């Protein structure tokens, strides 16, 4: 779930959990159609990953637990330790989404916007 | 690469090379710094005198 | 030629006083074994759990509605799985209980469910004796564990005095007869953290200063036997910094530090941080896990920390540890000649008694306890006394000559 | 200025020689752990008891007349209680045996009854091996205990040599196969000190220098299993006054002091003083308790002393103690594939073998025994040598200067 | 008067320097106990054997031709004995298999027979978990022992890493569920070294540095139970000559010296020297014993050495020993409520599960291991330092005065 | 039984067991009708207690065992440690009788008298 | 009140504050005096040098 | 078997095992009719002992194992430690044969002769 | 009588009266000499400095 994502995020970068919380349209894990920029485009990929996690496999990405190992290199962040497909799958969604966060840049005014913006 | 690579190294728990003293180390499972008793075994650099110093260098 | 050798004498003396001063500041210690003849011994606490968490006859449709899937009685579609392994009778009770057609769910709470559906000391405890005296369900304190609703004898809480042993042997200890109630066991139709392939109880003998960690540190006792548990108290004492690295007190959930107190702190921090809830047996303020959270988050997370994790919980050594060495042994209950007596006495069949009844005897073999203790190896007096001895060795000095030459 | 500091030097020297002299007269001790590699080890004594005290087929009308009430076969009205729990067959044997109509009581003796009705090593012992060699009922000495008529292997009495072990493992120890004879067990129609809810044997592994105290200090072995008992010898040595408080010898019933010898002395003094009789397993001259006295005085008094008393018996520590640490483990006898062989061999059914047959293996895991020993910490030489060392520290004196100045 | 007392002073000094020099050359040692807090522990190897050596369904007419007499299936006349104890079905399979009329014997090999007919880890192992992770028959290495074809978990051979434990308790260890396959047990029609009255497995927990000696040093685990084995690592360290008498390395069959390696060397030398063959579980080059040699020479000779001999094998102490103290305990499998689930899961009856299924849990109670170590008691520095201290005591000498007077 | 009474007596007062043995008519535990003085009146109360112990409850005061604790004050002499009514009852008879002994005085010539006196 | 109140106090069994020596104490269960080894711990007054002295002071 | 005989022999005398191996007609354990001297007469007694071991009891003297204890005096050589009649019997054949060897003398040229000599 | 009578005497295995040293003794079960560590306990004469010497004196 999102406690581990928040932790995967703290593992990779120092940007406090709040700043992603209600950022843009999708962050963190909310539905819309048009993402404001690329940071918000990560969350859509994340959200679209959770949607696939639920439909194909049977996961419950927002409730379920998974484990991950924090290594020195962000890309080294490990998910192989998970004993089930479902638990392995969601751990990757968050892994993918958290690395993608590291690429994109943080435009403050896109955080906590109006619903008329999305 | 956000925190040094020694941050992910286990402290010398329970090892005595002298006086044991209050120290702090980065826990790579909690992803924060934690108290421990350090006994002067300079095995690695994952031991700080202050929790905050540890939380600056190693927290991110 | 002497002043050229009185100071050469002294140079080597300084490289010895340096080696001794540097050693005092290692703050070394040595370990001392010791037997201790005791006139008396404090009897430990004895926690026990039935291996079955929920009495079948106390599971309502509402409980089955909320927790049925967690206990593998229901699939994810809220129905009794077609791969059920039930008799005629149990299945037709459960198939009716699982009829949620026009049913409206009332609120549910895991702690309330354990407290109400867990096994009752009042029906389990056929007889209890300690040192001649008869004991009762009142002598057992309820404690919640991973097994659910468990009971501790001689908990030494309530403000009650702690019991004492004075002689070696079975007479100076506890003897309990329990009925484990297999007719009340929940049917096993799947494998989850709350199901059991086994019948019997789990037991842990611990100091009253520490909580149980019974799923991890206990022992098993099987129905159909009288089991003898002969014990020896063993006391470990460690030093705090700078000599050693032991933890004197605490400042988290328990008022005395032990390895178990540390682990339960960790497990609770870990479940809140990762599930936003605590299991009903953990301390704190956080909301109790729902049956959904147990299955989805709480069970996998506690299993991971207890099986796979190597970094989250590393516990500092405590300064006082009491270990009980145990030698277990068994005889069979009932004999052919006592089966019908016990059946008649508790109004059961002879086959039932042989499946559900157990006797447990817990006692010390001797008052004699053992102590292994860390002692400081080089106090201040031992630093000066040897600086002194080798002053007289090298420079030929003394307490008198130093004073005089002053 | 020096004579004002040669004596100030000396004053502080006297407060050190005082601290050392006062310490020698504490007669302190320290404890020394040690492993000891052994080329050989003396095998212990092994006492065992059937949990059933009286063979049903050896109880006569006369025995049932005098001791029936004590064994709960009879009520206080000398009749078989209507709350009996018997089969068809046993009851009609007992109801006839309890027909005392026109019966005249012959004399009775508990010791004679135990000796005659107690289980017989000759029928219990199916096979015995020790170190390859075949052993027989002749190798077992009869000993009377609270269980009645019991047997000690390797008692090392008779003037017989004591057996020795040379290697670790099951081959260098004892293996006995016993039939516990449940068809010969006495029906249980009540609860007394002589009745048993359990089937099997009780066992105690002890030095030959000490008697058994098997009801208090033994372990259980259950029928239907082969039980492995891996042992380690452990030797404790204590100091006598003034260093320690251990008892060298004795001057009551046994020719070597041990905690058990002390307790059996106490129990006997206590039963005579309070009942005017002794139980058949205790030493001395006093008359044997009648079945009435057993029920009314002897059983309650021994139970009280063994369960509730804290002052009557407090035993001085002995100077030599041999403890055997034990690790027990089990496998099942018989397998499905060997049941019919064993049935045929002893002429029993397959169900019988599975209920009555047990195998016991008792062995050492290694010759290596452990010694924990109290050593004197400050002999005379260690009192003078340090007075000496700090003479040279303070006053700068010597053995030479003291002699010279004389 | 002084030169007559400066040398008298010195004479007694020489009888002290003699007593100290003579003591250094005893090369004495003392034993040091110590607790050691461990962040981690290497998990031991765990060897297990079925008590039954040969699967009934894998015994061919050829095997029965060569080895039937050794397994008591055949008498010396190559026929099924009339004192057989078989059911209808097994006997009519064996009576047909033993029809050697117009049969011509193909070659035979005991090692091939054990390897092919011994129990298969692939059918025995229902489930294996270690520290959360699922393990497989691939994690078990085949090892041949007196029981035949056995399996070691965590053998740490192959070049595989050795597993580690980090916490006390059942979660951080191994859990295996095994089916012992009593329907596959060989009928017992006699008593030989290869027949078993018992059902279950034998287990030995050992360091990877030493081979199993499981028939001698193992423990039993019975079907119908879950057995808990709580362990403590204990490390013994001894000194080599001249201080002690421990054996550093080896120069016979194993690349690390232990008591077991020594005993297996001896047993092999003894069987070759006396039978001109080795048993299939021993190392070396010598031919494997034929079934005839097993019965006639190999079994009696290994039994003799293991039971009766006191001189052939006396093993030097090794310098490093790892012992695991064990506390065993049990609960019953299956409960009434889980029997039908497990039956369905493995496609057996409920009676079968209760006869063949066992669970074994092997774990540490705490990372804390114990060390008992021999330490040198009087090094060179301790020889000079005390010669020095009592120089200043008697002659009043010093390092300075000796130098000066030179 | 009377071994414990003799001990309860030794717990409270130094007057040797013999002096009560055949004292008067009732001491110790013998039947009569007229007690010679009050010491002998205690034993009657004791004897009448044993008679009640046998008839009402089923005790066997002369054979049965009981336990008692000897405290510093005679009145503190404890019987609460007995696990059965019958054992508790007889322990009190002896307790009552032994305290009552402490009140009354010992007239020697009333010890070992003639049967024509009772 | 016939014997002092220390008569009912347990001796310091097994406790060492110096030399152990033959001593006697009143046993309140036997109601007579019994031998024990006393190690100079003056916890209470229930320790005598002679059995008779103990049997006078404490026996009644 | 003959490994133990060879050992019983080494226990009593220093004459290497080879010298008896194909000595005369009977040594060690071969059949013939006329023994060359008395050393070869021992082996016949030995061989005739094995023949009796096989026919009467059921032994297999050349395959079976037995144990023996080597004492300081050859005559003290012990066989009592054997747990079966068959094992006890063969141990004696070798014992008898090995002591008898000690009497007779070793004539070298009677070792490894021609089959036309027997 | 072919080898001395001390040849049949057990060495002082594991017994320390001083320095332990390489030594050899006659094994009366193997009927040859075997290595052991001897610790200066002159209990008997069954200890040699060389394997061959032991194999001469004691082997026969
Ligand atoms: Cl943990
Ligand atoms: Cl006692
Ligand atoms: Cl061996
Ligand atoms: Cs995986
Ligand atoms: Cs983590
Ligand atoms: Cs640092
Ligand atoms: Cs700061
Ligand atoms: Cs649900
Ligand atoms: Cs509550
Ligand atoms: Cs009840
Ligand atoms: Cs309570
Ligand atoms: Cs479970
Ligand atoms: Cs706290
Ligand atoms: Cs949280
Ligand atoms: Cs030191
Ligand atoms: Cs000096
Ligand atoms: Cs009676
Ligand atoms: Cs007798
Ligand atoms: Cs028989
Ligand atoms: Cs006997
Ligand atoms: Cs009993
Ligand atoms: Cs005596
Ligand atoms: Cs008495
Ligand atoms: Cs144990
Ligand atoms: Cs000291
Ligand atoms: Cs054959
Ligand atoms: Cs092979
Ligand atoms: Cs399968
Ligand atoms: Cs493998
Ligand atoms: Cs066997
Ligand atoms: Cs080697
Ligand atoms: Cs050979
Ligand atoms: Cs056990
Ligand atoms: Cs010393
Ligand atoms: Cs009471
Ligand atoms: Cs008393
Ligand atoms: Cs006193
Ligand atoms: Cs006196
Ligand atoms: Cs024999
Ligand atoms: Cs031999
Ligand atoms: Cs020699
Ligand atoms: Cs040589």
């Amino acid at each position: 779930n999102l406690n581990q994502f928040r932790l995967m995020i703290k593992c990779t970068n120092d940007r406090v959990w709040a700043d992603f919380v209600d950022y843009g349209c999708y962050c963190v894990a909310r539905d819309s159609n048009t993402p404001v920029d690329d940071l918000d485009r990560c969350c859509q990929a994340q959200k679209q990953c959770y949607d696939e996690a639920v439909k194909v496999h049977g996961c419950k990405p927002l409730v379920m637990f998974y484990s991950f190992e924090c290594r020195y290199l962000a890309s080294d962040l490990d998910c192989s330790g998970n004993n089930t497909k479902c638990r392995n799958f969601v751990c990757n969604c968050d892994r993918t989404a958290t690395l993608c966060i590291l690429t994109a840049t943080y435009n403050r005014n896109n955080h906590k916007i109006d619903p008329s913006r999305c | 690469q956000i925190r040094p690579a020694f941050c992910y190294e286990d402290p010398p728990f329970f090892q005595k090379c002298g006086a044991f003293v209050d120290s702090y180390y980065f826990n790579r499972s909690r992803i924060t710094c934690v108290h421990f008793f350090y006994g002067q075994c300079d095995v690695n650099q994952n031991h700080f005198t202050t929790m905050s110093e540890c939380n600056r260098v190693c927290h991110g | 030629v002497w002043a050229l050798c009185f100071m050469g004498s002294l140079a080597l003396l300084a490289l010895v006083c340096t080696n001794r001063i540097q050693y005092y500041f290692l703050y070394p210690h040595v370990t001392k074994l010791d037997e201790v003849a005791a006139t008396r011994l404090t009897f430990p606490a004895v926690t026990f759990c039935n291996l079955n968490e929920f009495r079948f006859s106390r599971v309502t449709k509402n409980d089955l509605y909320h927790a049925g899937e967690l206990l593998a009685l229901l699939n994810n579609r809220y129905e009794i799985p077609d791969t059920q392994t039930a008799d005629e009778k149990q299945l037709e009770i459960l198939q009716d209980k699982a009829n949620f057609r026009n049913f409206k769910p009332k609120p549910f709470n895991m702690l309330e469910f354990y407290d109400r559906a867990g096994h009752d000391i009042r029906e389990m405890l056929l007889s209890c004796f300690f040192r001649g005296e008869q004991c009762s369900p009142e002598d057992f304190k309820v404690v919640f564990t991973r097994y659910g609703k468990c009971y501790t004898f001689n908990a030494g809480q309530d403000g009650k005095p702690r019991l004492i042993t004075m002689k070696g042997g079975t007479g100076n200890g506890l003897e309990i007869m329990l009925d484990i109630q297999q007719d009340e066991y929940l049917p096993v139709w799947g494998e989850t953290d709350e199901t059991s392939f086994e019948a019997g109880i789990k037991v842990q003998i611990h100091s009253q200063d520490e909580p149980p960690l019974i799923d991890q540190l206990g022992f098993g006792v099987a129905p159909g036997f009288q089991t003898f548990v002969s014990c020896q108290e063993q006391r470990l004492i460690y030093l705090p910094p700078p000599w050693g690295d032991c933890k004197a007190t605490t400042g988290e959930f328990y008022d005395t530090y032990s390895i178990t107190a540390c682990r339960i702190d960790c497990e609770t921090r870990y479940l809140v941080e990762n599930c936003n809830c605590r299991m009903v047996h953990m301390p704190g303020d956080a909301p109790y896990c729902t049956p959904e959270q147990y299955k989805e988050c709480a069970d996998p997370a506690l299993d991971f920390l207890v099986e796979k994790d190597n970094e989250y919980c590393v516990c500092e050594m405590p300064c006082n540890v009491t270990r009980y060495g145990k030698e277990l042994s068994m005889v069979k209950i009932p004999s052919k000649a006592s089966a019908k007596y016990l059946a008649k006495k508790y109004n059961k069949s002879e086959q039932y008694i042989g499946e559900n009844i157990l006797v447990l005897d817990i006692f010390f073999e001797a008052l004699n306890y053992e102590t292994i203790e860390q002692k400081k190896a080089y106090e201040v007096a031992g630093l000066l006394g040897d600086i002194g001895g080798q002053m007289g060795l090298f420079i030929g000095a003394s307490i008198l000559t130093v004073l005089e030459l002053f």
